[PDB]
């Protein structure tokens, strides 16, 4: 199952779109791209330039294929998200040189008027309800599924002409804190949908930050003979499911009333839980592709396929952890000999000492991340939040780390925190497993000789 | 209400919770261990004859104690057993092991037991007079009464009936000083007594936030929380009133399995306290801590004395003295726990956005385009270009002061980074030295009192400096500039320039100080340096700010471990070397001072140069770069004290039996980890001379073999080596460090810790 | 007792650290930086980007020694110290035995660079020098062991002129009448510098090879050299370091001596003593060079003034390299004798016999580790010797494996030359290094260790 | 063993990373990119921004476990069987 949908090279797919729309350089002359966008102008002169030449290409006002390929199913549209003039506090002793304020953004702090030439629907607050839209969680924030919307045109002469507008009228002054574009391509030569967001969000302390989301859908799936067979193997991974939920349900009702003290049982009660929340996630995801057929009675209208894109992610990562969790489930069976029993033997009876000292080692790990954070965290661009300051301290573990950087950042404090941490992560902490894992390892193997 | 419908997050209500849960948590592990082991069980005391045969007829089975009723004891009477198991006609002679002490005063009772007949021997007293303490007398009244009669003595009225009641009762359910003062089998477990005290405080921090957050509007509506400075009138009447109204509700658990149903309570509360008090200002944070904290002080003081008036076994003994020390110190360091978490993590939000605008400040001014110059004419453009745009432009809306620019003469300008010597102090007409009827037009405004030093990279500056205003307005500034240039400014001496202005960010509520510093080595010679440093502008005046709680709280741990440490090395006096110890003590005692001392410093220099702001807003520069600096600073210190801290949470996991060997294994692996250190460094070094000693000699043909094994440190490749201004000798010791981990030489450790770790398991659980 | 012989040899170890010092800061690596960069990274012309560092033909070779040379030659600011030498090497025409199968077509075959194919007669029109043949003596020239051959110090030279107008002249007369034909293999420029501005000498040597298979290969070398004099008193506390440091090692050489006298029965079975004969050589060595140098220096300043003859001086330049590689080495081995002297404590005495008493055993798995090291390297220069660059020469091949041992792997290369084979041998490769092979070391100080305190305990 | 727990991490790889990345994109160069990561030559950059969570957690287990369990359990065996053959050898 997962690996027919980890089917042929996808990957080239992928990579063409991302290469197409984030490394194109917005004009001739400048060398800026999406994933390098540094201002409002930088962004104004995306929409207008690499955007409209990687969507619409040419051969009556007919469909564009991307690569002669991908089709572009209707229109996309572009939605902003702003925050209201006056929605913090400033100091009484500026209120005559401050004027104007806008909070970072909140729900609670959304502008909901309208604004500049009220005429169209890009200067008329729209509710999420209205939009069929939801939370997205962008990096700096979890942003609404409501704003500012507008949807675009078939072809290049009319959308250029309306984002044209757009400019004029100005539609992005200082209290806009988001804004999406969304479209969808089809390539019929297999059998996939391609789902595209582009996020740009503006921080209430000035610059852009850009992100990007591009993920293949195949929402057409009973096609070819492959397809049946896959689904043939889809309900047969159903039976499995119903069979070994009934029969841990029934080892757990009488006999054994604990059931936990085995770290099999609770294994398996994992890896149950996990698939029926992944059964019940592609039930309820394939069970609605009505949006679908929505687009497919009127194909001038845009394609709402997010929340298709989001639940496939989401059962992607349930599927992933599923096939991992049940291949390490594999050295349940693995004692067929005196060699393999041992190591298992050793691995069950270190666990119990290797977590005591595991609690020492995480403490004293967690002790240097938010030092390291509350040090270096303005300054040093690895340091910036908490989990940053842990995968930094991962990445130095292997040598993956610039001192440089850390030392600029404070001339003192810098080499004192580094040095240490290495010289006592490489010379104290990582050989006190050695020494617990080889004692308990020479202990029961003499144990099993002598016995 | 409904509240809040915000998503911001309030640390201070989870952080508390998470704290409480954990003192909880680890209390009742202890006072289940100390439960075990009062139930395996379960100085006044004399160890002389008691032999009393003045007497008969009162043959019995008959075993009574004594109740020593006095000062730092109150144990009731106990039971014991002998040979003859007090026989017909016979009085026993014994002692019991009665671990009360009492004092030379007249504090004495005991008790009597007669089980069946009534006594009719007059046994008088235990005859003893100077044993351990003399707390006895061997005379009595030795005269019978009725059944469980026991006579009374010193050394029915009211005025002595209940009077010697609050001596025995008043340690007894006191209710937070119980825990350790619980008499010998008392049916609450002496855990009951813990959840019902963490469910009252939980409730008194709930009942506070629900009320400050949630109904605020019904007496004091539009802005209920207006008042900060203490006076007796805020928060002591705010704990009182959720105390009245949550201390019947204890009553109803006080009088069970009250545990079950307690812990929803404990979760739900805990919940709630996380659902309203999350929509807290700084000042109703603040104000809400100090209402709960009254309101445990005055239940303290003012509601517990309400309900008032309504040989191996000296080794048990101090078992027993030294597990409540343990409690004692454990609750003492977890409130200091608390206490440098309130004071570290006030700012977070703050330190992301801080991180944030700093960056989008230093994109904006392109730092890029003004570190990487060559030429130092290209700079009057620069300025002209970035600078005067970016401060006077639309796109800066908060300014918050004008710029500033001065530059120190020096007065023996150099001949075409060193060959420096003084400075110059004189002052100057316009162009240059040219004195003709009063002080210079270019004067030297002498250097502020407070905020100096910048610390540059070869020399060391201060805040004087011929300054200039650079006007108000793009139009003045633009001639002030070509004035400058075009007039001999910065044309002859060109010590530096220290181009400073200011940042402001309403949205986020952080300041920025920006300062721009050109350093002369040689004419024609410049070098740049760019720091921003991002700031909250909080102020001594403000009122009560959790930087000052906080920071009071430190000074008051800071002089109450330091009396308590003097006390012991004053009582050693000299030759207390050799041991960590007082040593340790003495680091943790100046970093819990220094924290105070420069938060207390940085509020006053934010509240000063505020307060000169506001004196005149186009008129001066203010310089909060010395509020930076102490901001920065009393940020080091407080991250190194939590460190400090978690590194003894760490160690302190040593009590589980099975976990004590790592510590152990450390300490008496710590000579030969050292011996090795030593060879490392020496082998480091030997290295480092012979890389530095190898890359410094050509470009690209330095030779084959080498390379192939040279290690340097990470992130810097073969290419750009020597940096031609300082040998740096940071970079030197991340290229030894690393090349002696790349090279194994730290797995030697192994060897010595495996020898160690196998050693003392052998000599614990085969004993 | 060994009070004195740690005192000495203490102060032996200060005066080498001072030298070192002085020897580490002479603030030349960044004037040769900046003398480099004048002619290998300026470009030609005004119009290609191409440069002496990225050379690919031979018209761009011609190019180059009209302008970027002269250009750079005659205008840091380093000026001319005498006239500079142009030479050539190259085979001649039918070296080859061309297959019967295809002859028809090809008729000419130039081998590539030997001595025995070397090319004697006197081609184009014979009017100079460089159009005939002169022997290595009439030259005095030696070897040069470039990147593909070793090219002798024979062939058809021609020195220029101190005048770029005449330079220039010449140099297209050169080129007119072709002399860089099919058969040539070798180019070598030689000139001297003295850059007047700052103290400091320069010796530098251009070439470009041409392989038989078609391109150029160019390399270089610049060798700054030094003629300190008595100008500051930091020169002279180190002439007087120098000084003592000389009598202090004849001192240190007569010890020797009458160590090996009186016990010359048994010298060679300890590891330390022989840590003290080659410390002893190569410091006599050091000296030696450094005296050469001293003496051979002040031959040279004849030609600052103005000499219309080629200055001679390589072999300087070897024996400064040499010099300063036999230095490095010897420093490292003082550092190591100091830390063979620290045996005080029983905590350091217990170290020190741990670490003696498992020398043979460490020693005798060196041998295994090193026979599978070159497997893997000859197995690593058979597969990608052809394509990677990394493997093209043997010794490439070993540097590569010790650099990808330290992490310094690319597989980009590895895996675009053999798509199998190439993975198969990185993974197992990694593997066996970081995982099994590395360990025994550990293995066996672990149980030397163990039975050296087992030992001691017992005693 | 190694290899199992090697091969269900490079697994776990390939069904999060493997359409995005350029170093997942297949299984053998999945499993050439743990191999690789041991080295510490690695981006992290494209890692990290390809899935936020389970992506951070994968390279944080999988250092944890490659560094601090398994290798170490490779030097105890080489440990132990040297010292005991070095000993039986030498008694017999
Ligand atoms: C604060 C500022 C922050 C800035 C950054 C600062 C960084 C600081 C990072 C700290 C990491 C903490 C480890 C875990 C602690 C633990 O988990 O445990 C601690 C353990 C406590 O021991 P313990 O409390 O359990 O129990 C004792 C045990 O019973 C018997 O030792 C007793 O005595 P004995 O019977 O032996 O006579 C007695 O000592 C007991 O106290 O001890 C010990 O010292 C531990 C010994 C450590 C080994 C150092 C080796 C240096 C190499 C040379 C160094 C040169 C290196 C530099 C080169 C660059």
């Amino acid at each position: 199952l997962t690996y027919g949908m980890m089917s042929s090279n996808v990957y080239y797919y992928t990579r063409m779109m991302s290469q197409l729309f984030l490394d194109t350089p917005v004009s001739k002359t400048e060398k800026t791209n999406f994933k390098t966008l540094s201002s409002m102008e930088d962004f104004w002169k995306f929409t207008e330039g690499s955007l409209l030449d990687g969507l619409y290409w040419k051969m009556a006002d007919n469909r564009s294929f991307i690569f002669y390929e991908n089709l572009l199913l209707g229109v996309p549209r572009i939605r902003q998200l702003r925050v209201r003039n006056g929605s913090c506090s400033i100091p009484q002793d500026l209120r005559d040189e401050i004027k104007e304020c806008y909070d970072v953004y909140s729900v609670s702090s959304e502008d909901r008027a309208p604004f500049g030439p009220r005429n169209g629907t890009a200067w008329i607050y729209t509710s999420e309800k209205d939009l069929n839209g939801s939370s997205h969680w962008g990096i700096i924030a979890t942003y609404s599924g409501a704003g500012y919307y507008l949807d675009l045109s078939r072809t290049r002469e009319e959308t250029a002409a309306q984002v044209a507008s757009l400019k004029k009228n100005v539609w992005l002054d200082r209290g806009t804190r988001a804004t999406f574009i969304d479209f969808s391509v089809y390539n019929a030569n297999i059998n996939l949908f391609c789902v595209v967001r582009l996020l740009v969000e503006f921080p209430a302390t000035g610059g852009v930050i850009p992100s990007w989301q591009f993920q293949p859908l195949k929402l057409i799936r009973y096609v070819t003979t492959f397809d049946f067979f896959l689904a043939a193997c889809e309900i047969i991974f159903c039976f499995f499911i119903f069979y070994y939920v009934v029969e841990e349900i029934l080892e757990i009702r009488i006999h054994k009333l604990h059931y936990f003290r085995s770290f099999w049982n609770c294994l398996d009660v994992v890896i149950v839980v996990l698939s029926v929340v992944a059964i019940g996630i592609n039930i309820y995801r394939t069970s609605n592709v009505e949006v679908l057929l929505q687009f497919l009675e009127d194909q001038n209208t845009f394609p709402n396929f997010e929340h298709l894109a989001y639940w496939q992610i989401q059962f992607n990562n349930i599927a992933a952890v599923t096939v991992f969790f049940v291949w390490i489930k594999l050295f349940k069976f693995i004692n067929f000999n005196r060699t393999m029993s041992q190591l298992s033997t050793t691995m069950s009876r270190c666990a119990k000492d290797l977590f005591g000292f595991a609690i020492m080692f995480f403490i004293i790990f967690l002790a240097y991340a938010q030092l390291a954070y509350l040090v270096f965290g303005t300054q040093v661009d690895d340091f910036s939040t908490f989990q940053e300051c842990i995968f930094t301290q991962f990445r130095i573990i292997l040598g993956d780390i610039n001192f440089a950087e850390i030392e600029e950042a404070n001339r003192v404090l810098g080499p004192i925190y580094f040095t240490t941490f290495v010289f006592f992560m490489f010379f104290i902490l990582l050989n006190m497993f050695l020494a617990i894992i080889n004692d308990t390892y020479s202990e029961v193997k003499s144990d099993l000789a002598q016995q | 209400v409904f509240p809040e419908p915000t998503a911001d997050v309030n640390y201070i209500v989870m952080l508390t919770c998470a704290v409480c849960l954990v003192t909880y948590m680890v209390m009742a592990a202890i006072l289940h261990k100390l439960d075990q082991l009062d139930a395996s069980r379960g100085r006044f005391k004399y160890e002389i004859l008691v032999k009393t045969g003045w007497g008969r007829g009162s043959g019995t089975t008959a075993h009574v104690g004594i109740m020593l009723y006095g000062v730092d004891s109150r144990s009731g009477h106990r039971h014991l057993d002998g040979d003859r198991a007090f026989h017909r006609n016979s009085l026993d002679i014994f002692r019991i092991a009665t671990p009360h002490s009492l004092g030379s005063v007249w504090k004495i009772r005991v008790w009597h037991d007669n089980k069946g007949l009534s006594p009719a021997w007059f046994l008088q007293h235990v005859i003893v007079r100077d044993l351990q303490t003399a707390r006895s007398a061997f005379f009595l009244v030795n005269d019978w009464l009725s059944v469980e009669t026991e006579a009374n003595g010193g050394l029915l009225r009211f005025r002595r009936l209940l009077v010697a009641e609050l001596q025995r009762g008043f340690f007894d359910k006191h209710i937070w000083l119980s825990i350790w003062d619980r008499p010998p089998r008392s049916r609450f477990t002496r855990i009951q007594r813990a959840t019902c005290c963490v469910l009252l405080i939980c409730l008194f921090l709930g009942a506070n936030a629900v009320w400050y957050g949630a109904v605020g509007d019904s007496a004091y509506s539009t802005g209920h929380v207006s008042r900060l400075s203490p006076l007796s009138v805020d928060t002591v009447a705010v704990g009182l009133v959720s105390s009245v109204v949550v201390y019947p509700v204890y009553l109803a658990i006080l009088f069970s399995l009250a545990h079950g149903l307690s812990l929803l309570l404990v979760a739900v509360a805990v919940a709630v306290s996380g659902w309203v008090g999350a929509s807290f200002p700084p000042g109703v944070s603040v104000a809400w801590l100090l209402s709960s904290s009254a309101s445990f002080l005055a239940s303290f003081l003012g509601w517990e004395p309400l309900k008032v008036l309504l040989f191996l076994a000296k080794e048990e003994a101090r078992k027993v003295k030294r597990l409540h020390g343990m409690l004692r110190s454990l609750l003492v360091y977890m409130l200091f726990l608390l206490v440098t978490l309130l004071a570290s993590y006030g700012d977070a939000s703050c330190h992301g956005h801080a991180y944030r605008l700093q960056s989008a400040i230093k994109q904006e001014l392109h730092s890029r385009a003004f570190l990487a110059i060559t030429r130092s004419e290209e700079l009057w453009p620069w300025m002209a270009h970035v600078l005067l745009p970016y401060v006077h432009g639309n796109q800066s809306s908060p300014e918050l002061g004008p710029p500033r620019l001065r530059q120190v003469r020096l007065q023996e300008a150099l001949y075409p980074c060193s060959a420096a010597g003084g400075f110059s102090t004189s002052d100057y007409d316009v162009g240059w030295e040219s004195p003709h009827n009063g002080s210079g037009t270019w004067a030297y405004s002498a250097p502020d009192l407070l905020g100096a030093w910048s610390w540059g990279s070869c020399a060391v500056y201060d805040s004087g400096g011929y300054v200039q205003e650079l006007g108000l307005s793009l139009e003045e500034s633009r001639d002030r500039l070509r004035f400058l240039q075009l007039h001999n400014w910065l044309d002859n001496r060109s010590r530096a320039v220290f181009l400073e202005l200011t940042r402001y960010s309403p949205a986020v509520g952080l300041h920025a100080a920006v300062t721009l510093r050109l350093e002369f080595p040689a004419a024609g010679r410049a070098l740049a340096a760019l720091s921003v440093r991002p700031f909250a502008l909080r102020r001594l005046s403000a009122g009560l700010s959790l930087p000052l709680l906080t920071s009071v709280c430190l000074l008051l741990f800071a002089v109450h471990f330091a009396v308590a440490e003097a006390r012991t090395w004053h009582r050693e006096g000299r030759w207390r070397v050799l041991r960590l110890g007082a040593w340790a003590r003495w680091l943790l005692v100046a970093l819990t001072a220094a924290t105070a001392l420069v938060r207390l410093a940085q509020l006053g220099a934010a509240d000063r140069q505020w307060t000169r702001f506001v004196r005149g807003r186009p008129r001066r520069f203010t310089s909060f770069d010395q509020v930076a600096q102490l901001s920065s600073a009393a940020r080091g210190l407080a991250a190194s004290l939590l460190f400090l801290l978690l590194v003894k949470a760490a160690q302190q996991l040593r009590f589980v039996r099975q976990w004590s060997v790592f510590g152990k294994t450390l300490c008496r692996a710590l000579p030969e980890l050292l011996g090795v250190t030593l060879g490392l460094v020496v082998l480091g070094v030997a290295y480092a001379q012979l890389a530095i000693l190898l890359v410094s000699s050509c470009v690209d043909s330095l030779w084959s073999v080498a390379q192939a094994l040279l290690v340097l440190c990470p992130g810097t490749g073969l290419s750009t080596l020597c940096p031609a201004e300082s040998w740096h000798l940071s970079p030197l010791l991340c290229v030894g460090l690393w090349a002696l981990r790349l090279w194994g030489a730290l797995r030697l450790g192994a060897v010595i810790l495996r020898w160690r770790y196998h050693a003392l398991r052998g000599e614990l659980y085969r004993p | 007792s060994v009070l004195r012989e740690l005192v000495t040899y203490l102060l032996f170890l200060i005066v080498l650290c001072i030298l070192t010092y002085g020897m580490m800061s002479s603030n030349v690596y960044y004037y040769t930086r900046m003398m480099s960069q004048l002619f290998l990274d300026t470009p030609v012309s005004k119009t290609e980007k191409t440069n002496f560092k990225t050379l690919s033909s031979m018209e761009d070779f011609w190019k180059f020694t009209e302008g970027s040379l002269l250009d750079g030659l005659y205008w840091y600011e380093n000026l001319l110290l005498g006239v500079p030498r142009i030479r050539q090497l190259r085979v001649r025409n039918g070296s080859c035995s061309i297959p019967q199968d295809l002859r028809d077509e090809i008729k000419e075959c130039y081998d590539v660079y030997s001595v025995s194919s070397e090319d004697r007669a006197p081609f184009g029109p014979r009017n100079g020098t460089a159009w005939i043949y002169t022997s290595e003596k009439d030259l005095n020239g030696s070897s040069h062991w470039g990147i593909i051959a070793t090219y002798s110090g024979a062939g058809y030279y021609l020195d220029l002129s101190r005048t770029r107008e005449e330079t220039a002249a010449q140099v297209a007369s050169l080129k007119k009448n072709v002399w860089l034909d099919r058969g040539t293999r070798a180019t070598f420029i030689d000139f001297s510098v003295y850059n007047a501005n700052i103290n400091l000498f320069c010796v530098v040597r251009l070439l470009v090879e041409f392989p038989a298979t078609g391109g150029v290969i160019p390399s270089w070398q610049f060798q700054p050299l030094k003629l300190i004099r008595y100008v500051t008193t930091f020169d002279f506390f180190l002439a007087a370091c120098e000084i003592i440091f000389c009598f202090f090692i004849f001192y240190y050489v007569v010890e020797e001596i009458l160590e090996i006298r009186i016990h010359k029965l048994h010298y060679f079975r300890s590891f330390w003593n022989c840590l003290d004969v080659v410390i002893v050589v190569l410091s006599v060595v050091a000296i030696g060079i450094n005296i050469y140098r001293t003496s051979n220096v002040e031959v040279l300043l004849q030609f600052l003034e103005d000499q219309n003859t080629f200055p001679n001086f390589e072999h300087l330049a070897y024996w400064q390299i040499q010099f300063n590689n036999i230095a490095a080495v010897t420093v490292f081995f003082v550092w190591i004798k100091l830390f063979k002297f620290i045996n005080f404590n029983r905590t350091m005495s217990q170290l020190s016999t741990t670490m003696s008493r498992c020398a043979k055993d460490l020693f005798g798995f060196a041998i295994m580790f090193f026979i599978i090291f070159l497997a893997y390297a000859q197995l690593a220069y058979l597969v990608f010797g052809t394509q990677v660059d990394d493997f093209s020469t043997f010794q490439e091949c070993i540097f590569t494996q010790f650099r990808i041992i330290l992490g310094d792997i690319n597989f980009a290369e590895i895996e675009e030359a053999n798509r199998v084979l190439g993975p198969i041998y990185f993974t197992t490769f990694v593997f066996f290094m970081f995982f099994i092979l590395l360990n025994m070391f550990l293995a066996i100080i672990n149980d030397t260790y163990s039975e050296v305190k087992s030992d001691l305990a017992q005693q």
